[PDB]
Formats: structure tokens, C-alpha cells, sequence
């Protein structure tokens, strides 16, 4: 299959031919991705223009909008994660104080996805007997419902 | 030509002060003749027509923020003293000479973030007094957050501000002296900022935006009104100065086109001081000399600050070398006065012959005043007590984490005077 | 003969000088100085952060150097 590489031909459109006479598809050409070995894909690459719902890094990196402050810093120039006191937050999302997005399911699970954990602190306890922690898990000052296995369980998780 | 003595135009009161470089600081307009003379704390080095100034104070040291430290070099003693070590990507710096009338003074420098890692922007207290590692020093970062790429930084002494720029956040962004309000005064139509440096007696600050549209901009410290000096063969302006006793003249340097010239602070007058500095990337001047920074070989040079004479090497840093910043008394005049008269609830920027109230990002004036804010009102954070031993002592911290000085058999007293 | 890696990953270095029971190596690429126990053990520790223009690193010193071995020269040769 590989010996006739050499003599192998690629298809006149949507087609991108390698240095290794590897034929890929052209919208693999500057995924960035090595489609082909030898980096002939991603050798010359102008940045794409990013679309409705992109956010452009300065990286010149487009990634979805809804990474903006991510809280996980996806571009890796970090510029997705500024102003994020000044971005409000898409209407599916719950802005923790410090700023940052993250999913309204994940707020009171129990799950402090936000760092300053306010995701799980701003609301009462999850069943109106007292108390946070359902199945006998252990409940910081940050409400947060470490498991009870994990309760003073090494690092200080909460 | 004529014998028209008189030909509507005749020989008369000539305002020599017109013609660029008559007087180093301060020509006075006589009849078919000028005034040279100094300013305040300056002394006639000559006789007075052109007199030279020298300042009437210690010697002047040029503060030289290398990659990981930053040491000031005494341009009379020519040595090197080093003030700060142990730090990483440092861009830019600036000082608020004493704000505290303590010996020591306030340094404010630029930590540029690589990768996941922000930036931030550090001051801390440089001892006007000859004092190297003897004394500690504590850097206190000013908790600014999204800080990607600090370039350029300045400071507005007279209103208590710092005001600094980011390549990537391509926003001039203002700030309180301990960070408390940061304001987006510009924060559009900026493409890669630079440099920038505030006049306080003008009430304007001027930027320059190396990026694909190199401008100078001169909008007001407030921000209320902007505008472009200059458009035309700016290459990439890095670097800016204001020659505040003398016209309060504007200075660049271009990178790119390898060539230093000025302006007035409307950008009518253009002129070119010298070309082929190799590359400068940061200026100052002081009394008659501009000084400038080849980054390739992180270089001193000198010249006259009107164009004449000729570039003098003085030194060679490491490559790292990023900015030079004369470190003297009488480069940042002090004695300009506060118009702000405590109205403004958070922040008080300044503008040309006023003052005007300003609101910290992401909050409003409450509705029907201009004086209050929405935001609520941050305590004041100063610096820790800085370490004074003054003649090489050597300061320790007590039990009280107080620092007190280990002084020297040379000198006596708390402080080791 | 015995052939042994005493450290690895130790940021492009570009020179070394043995002194007590430490090695010391330049990185010339930030022009770090990093020392780290002659035999192998322990681990790297930056020591100095001079200008990328660093490009060797020698230990000044008087026993670095075995002045002791003599001269079995006898003024014989001419030049
Ligand atoms: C740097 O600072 C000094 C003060 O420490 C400045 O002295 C100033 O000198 C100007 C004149 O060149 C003063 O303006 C006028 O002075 C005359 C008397 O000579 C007076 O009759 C006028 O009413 C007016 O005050 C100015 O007031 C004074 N600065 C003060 C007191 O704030 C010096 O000029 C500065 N050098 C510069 C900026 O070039
Ligand atoms: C730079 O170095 C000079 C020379 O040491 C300092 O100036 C001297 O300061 C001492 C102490 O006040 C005086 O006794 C000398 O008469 C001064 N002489 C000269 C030639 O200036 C100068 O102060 C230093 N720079 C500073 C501290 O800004």
C-alpha cells in the first residue's frame, strides 16, 4: 500500500499534497493537526477567520465563545480569561464571583466548579432537614460535599 | 536684496525662543535678541546666552530594568549598584520620586506573563541614598489581574496615578498608585500600544502604537478628548519622552526606520534629533542629553538633546536590556499643583487646566450626581516600612518583622546616618 | 570505559567545572548557572542568572588546579 506512494497522484480539488506524496483531504490542510507526517499540512498556515460564535485569541487562535474565561485557560496565550468581571456571561452559564463562566447544572451539585467556589455556596442546604451533604459526606466551610471516604482524605480539596 | 529696511517686515522684537534649541530650558523673548536662562534648582554652567543647566542635587543614575534585574548605574561614580534580583520579565519602569518625604522612593516596574502564567505590575522602594543588596527590598505586586503584556508604563505624580499600557489587551488602562480603581480610559482603536509618558502641567498623555498604524496620540490624561500628532513615517515609535522644562517637547524613537526625532505637543514643529541609533527602543532626557538603548547590543548612547554634537557610547548592558529611565529629582518636576479637591468618590484623572471625576471599570456615576460612583470604596494599601540604612548598612527584620539596621562603625543612628 | 549520564535535561548546557563534589553547568540559553552533586545524586539547583552573553562557566580556585605535579622538563629543548 505505501510502496507507491512516490506514483501515487491526489485528487485535483480538495486535496492536499504532503513532501511524503501523502494525499489528505484539503480541509485537514492547517487544522493543526499533522495530518501528514512531515508537517507539509501545517508547514505554511495563515491563521482562519474565526465565525459568528468564535472567540479570536491573540494567539490568532480561534476557540467557541463559550471558553471565554473558561476558567481553564483552553488558548494557550491565556487571553480567553480576562475581563471576566467585565463579560457578564452567556445566558446558559452562572458567572462565579471571581468572574468566571461555568454551567448552570454544575452550580449547588456539590461540585465547586469555581474556584472562589461560589458556584455551591449560594444556596441552602440540598434537603431542608439541615445540612448539605446527602450521603453522609463531609461539607466544609464552602458547602462543598466532599465524599465522606474523602473527608480530611490527604490534600485539602475543599 | 532691497534696501527695504522697512518692507512691511523690518528688523525687529525677534522671539528667538521660536528657533528649536536657542535655550536648553527656558528663552525669553527680547527685541532682535532672546533671554537664555535656567529654572529652578539649575545652574548657569556658562555664560547666559545658551547656559548650560546642571542640577543643583546628587548626581543622576540611570535606572536600567534588565530581563531579571534591575540595577541603577550612578552616571557620575560609573558604577553599578544593584537594587533588584531574583525576578523575571521585566518590561518597563518607573519611579514617583519621594511619596512619602522618606529617603527612600517608589519604583514601579512591569512583569510580563509567558504562557498560563499573567503578568503583573510591582513597585517598591529604591533609596535615593547609595545602598546596594545591603538593603532588603520587598517587591509588592499591585494585585492587577489580566495583565498579559505591560509595555509601557508612567506615572502621574501630581494626580497619584499609574498610568501603563498592554500590547495584548491593546488597552491604556489607568490606575490608582496602590491599584484600588483601574479605569479603561482609551481602550479602542489601539493596535499594539508602546511607550507612554503623562505631562501633568498639560494635563495630556502621549501614547505610541508600534503596531500596523504607528501614531502618537495626545489625548487628555482623562481621556475626554484624543487625537494623532503624527501618522507619517513613524515606523514603530517604541519609546517616548517628554521634555518637561523645555516646551514640554515630544520625543520618540523608531525602531523600525532606526532614527530618533521629536515634536511640539501639538506635533506642528518635526524634527529630527539624530538618525542611525542602531535601533533605539527607549529614551530620556535629562538637562541637555537624550539618551537611548540599542535593545541588539543593549547599549548606551548620548547626544545632545537639540541634534548637535555627536551619539556617545556609555555603557553596554546585557541584551536583555529593555528601557532606560533617568532616576533624578529634577526630571520629574514636583512642584506642579493638585486640582483635584477630593470630590471624586473613587478616582480623580486630570485633564488639560482641570480635573474631571472618573468612575472605576465596570461601574457608573449614580444617577443624578457626577461625583459618586456605584462601586464601593477600596481601603488604601501602602507599603510595608522599607529598609533606610543609609551608609551600607545592612537591615535586618526584628521579632516585629520591623526592618532595623545593622549601621556601621562610619556613621550612627537609627537609619545609620 | 565507564560511561555514565550524571544529569539529564539540563537546559542546553555549554560548559562545566568540577570543584569539592559539585558540577557546575551554563545554560546558555538564559544564561543560568546549575549545580548539581558530581556523582549524580541529588538534584539540579540554580545557582545565577547572568546575560545569555555567559558562555563558560570556570571555577577560580587554588586546589582546582594541582600546582603539586613537577616539571619533568630538564631545560632540554631549545624552544
Ligand atoms: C520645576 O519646579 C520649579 C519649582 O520647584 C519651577 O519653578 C517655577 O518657575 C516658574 C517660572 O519659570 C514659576 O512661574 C512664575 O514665576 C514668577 C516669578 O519668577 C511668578 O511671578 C509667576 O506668578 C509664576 O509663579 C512657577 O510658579 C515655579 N513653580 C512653582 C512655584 O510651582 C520650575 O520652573 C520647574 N521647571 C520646569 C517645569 O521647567
Ligand atoms: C554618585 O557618586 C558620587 C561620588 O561618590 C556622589 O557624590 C558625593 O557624595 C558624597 C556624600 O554626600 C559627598 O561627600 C561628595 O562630595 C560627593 N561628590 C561628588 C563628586 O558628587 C553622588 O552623591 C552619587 N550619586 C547619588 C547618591 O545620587
Amino acid at each position: 500500500d505505501e510502496q507507491g506512494c512516490e506514483e501515487r497522484t491526489c485528487h485535483p480539488v480538495g486535496d492536499f499534497r504532503c513532501k511524503n506524496h501523502h494525499c489528505i483531504p484539503l480541509r485537514w490542510q492547517c487544522d493543526g493537526q499533522n495530518d501528514c507526517g512531515d508537517n507539509s499540512d501545517e508547514e505554511n498556515c495563515a491563521p482562519r477567520e474565526c465565525t459568528e460564535s468564535e472567540f479570536r485569541c491573540v494567539n490568532q487562535q480561534c476557540i467557541p465563545s463559550r471558553w471565554i474565561c473558561d476558567h481553564y485557560n483552553d488558548c494557550g496565550d491565556n487571553s480567553d480569561e480576562r475581563d471576566c468581571e467585565m463579560r457578564t456571561c452567556h445566558p446558559e452559564y452562572f458567572q462565579c464571583t471571581s468572574g468566571h463562566c461555568v454551567h448552570s447544572e454544575l452550580k449547588c451539585d456539590g461540585s465547586a466548579d469555581c474556584l472562589d467556589a461560589s458556584d455551591e455556596a449560594d444556596c441552602p442546604t440540598r434537603f431542608p432537614d439541615g445540612a448539605y451533604c446527602q450521603a453522609t459526606m463531609f461539607e466544609c466551610k464552602n458547602h462543598v460535599c466532599i465524599p465522606p471516604y474523602w473527608k480530611c482524605d490527604g490534600d485539602d480539596d475543599c | 536684496f532691497e534696501t527695504n529696511v522697512f518692507d512691511r517686515t523690518s528688523c525687529l522684537d525677534i522671539n528667538e525662543c521660536e528657533q528649536f534649541g536657542t535655550c536648553p530650558q527656558h528663552c525669553r523673548n527680547t527685541k532682535g535678541s532672546y533671554e537664555c536662562v535656567c529654572a529652578d534648582g539649575f545652574t548657569s554652567m556658562s555664560d547666559r546666552p545658551g547656559k548650560r543647566c546642571a542640577a543643583e542635587g546628587s548626581s543622576p543614575l540611570l535606572l536600567l530594568p534588565d530581563n531579571v534585574r534591575i540595577r541603577k548605574y550612578n552616571l557620575s561614580s560609573e558604577r553599578f549598584s544593584e537594587y533588584l534580583q531574583d525576578e523575571e520579565y521585566i518590561q518597563a519602569v518607573d519611579y514617583d520620586w519621594d511619596p512619602k518625604d522618606i529617603g527612600l522612593s517608589v519604583v514601579y516596574y512591569t512583569v510580563r506573563g509567558e504562557g498560563s502564567r499573567f503578568g503583573a505590575i510591582k513597585r517598591a522602594y529604591i533609596p535615593n541614598f547609595e545602598s546596594g543588596r545591603n538593603n532588603l527590598v520587598q517587591e509588592v505586586d499591585l494585585k492587577l489581574k489580566y495583565v498579559m503584556q505591560p509595555d509601557g508604563i508612567a506615572v502621574d505624580w501630581v494626580g497619584r496615578h499609574i498610568y501603563w499600557s498592554d500590547v495584548k489587551n491593546k488597552r491604556i488602562e489607568v490606575a490608582k498608585l496602590d491599584g484600588r480603581y483601574r479605569k479603561w480610559l482609551i481602550s479602542t482603536d489601539l493596535d499594539q500600544p508602546a511607550a507612554i509618558a503623562v505631562n501633568p502641567k498639560l494635563g495630556l498623555m502621549f501614547w505610541t502604537d508600534w503596531g500596523k498604524e504607528p501614531k502618537i496620540e495626545s489625548a487628555w490624561m482623562n481621556g475626554e478628548d484624543r487625537n494623532i500628532l503624527v501618522f507619517e513615517d513613524l515606523g514603530w515609535p517604541t519609546g517616548l519622552s517628554i521634555d518637561y522644562l523645555n516646551n514640554d517637547r515630544i520625543y520618540w524613537s523608531d525602531f523600525k526606520e532606526d532614527v530618533i526625532e521629536t515634536i511640539k505637543y501639538d506635533g506642528t514643529d518635526r524634527r529630527v534629533i539624530a538618525k542611525e541609533a542602531m535601533n533605539p527602543y527607549s529614551l530620556d532626557i535629562f538637562e541637555d542629553q537624550l539618551y537611548w538603548i540599542s535593545k541588539e547590543k543593549g547599549e548606551v548612547w548620548k547626544q545632545n538633546k537639540f541634534g548637535q554634537g555627536k551619539k556617545e557610547k556609555t555603557l553596554v548592558v546585557n541584551p536583555w536590556l529593555t528601557q532606560v529611565r533617568i532616576f533624578h529629582q529634577l526630571r520629574y518636576n514636583k512642584s506642579v499643583p493638585n486640582l483635584c479637591k477630593q470630590i471624586c468618590s473613587h478616582l480623580c484623572l486630570l485633564r488639560p487646566g482641570g480635573y474631571s471625576c472618573a468612575c472605576p471599570q465596570g461601574s457608573s456615576f449614580i444617577e443624578g450626581s457626577t461625583t459618586e460612583c456605584d462601586a464601593a470604596i477600596e481601603l488604601p494599601i501602602n507599603l510595608p516600612p522599607p529598609c533606610r540604612c543609609m551608609h551600607g548598612g545592612n537591615c535586618y527584620f526584628d521579632e516585629t518583622d520591623l526592618p532595623k539596621c545593622k549601621c556601621p562603625s562610619g556613621y550612627t543612628g537609627k537609619y545609620c546616618e
